[PDB]
């Protein structure tokens, strides 16, 4: 289950190409985006 | 690879005295030492700590500016305080108005600026014998 969670989020961070990344979030848009929205989105479904 | 690199140093290779022999830096420090290898990459996070004493150079000049410090109140510029590794063939500078929290008040006593870590390039510590 940790292996797992790490294709996603690694607290210690990643190694590519032999390279030591300098990021914890190994998807696109969680490594983005990091500021919290302001005005919400208006709905009734948690996912959108 | 394992590569063993202590996690504090604390010894002296060169020593140098300010322009007018005024002011030194003092005995600082390499409080701690972390790193990270992997293969063809070293990363190694360098948190050390910058100290000003306003000593003069022994002689009439360590009296002069004992009469500086005692007789009124620091300056030294932040900006300007800064320290530069290199790592085997990579040149990296850090200065302590970036990597520096809180700067200490004006002292002729003493200064210290805590840098909160430096990241370094050890892809360019290059190894004889297997030292570096």
């Amino acid at each position: 289950a940790n292996r797992w969670l790490k294709y996603v989020w690694s607290p210690s961070g990643y190694i590519v190409h032999g390279q030591i990344q300098n990021y914890q979030w190994n998807v696109r848009p969680l490594l983005e985006d990091t500021s919290w929205n302001s005005d919400p989105l208006d709905s009734v479904d948690p996912d959108a | 690879e394992d590569y063993e690199i202590p996690s504090s140093v604390s010894s002296r290779k060169d020593y140098g005295w300010g322009d007018y022999y005024l002011s030194m830096v003092y005995n600082g420090d390499i409080p701690t030492i972390n790193y990270k290898a992997a293969s063809s990459d070293l990363k190694i996070y360098i948190s050390p700590k910058l100290r000003i004493i306003h000593n003069g150079y022994e002689g009439q000049k360590r009296n002069q500016c004992n009469l500086m410090n005692k007789y009124g109140k620091l300056a030294i510029s932040p900006a300007k305080v800064q320290i530069i590794v290199k790592a085997g063939g990579k040149e990296q500078t850090f200065t302590a108005d970036k990597d520096v929290s809180i700067q200490p008040s004006p002292s002729f006593d003493e200064m210290n600026y805590q840098f909160n870590a430096l990241e370094i390039d050890g892809s360019g510590l290059n190894f004889i014998n297997n030292s570096a």
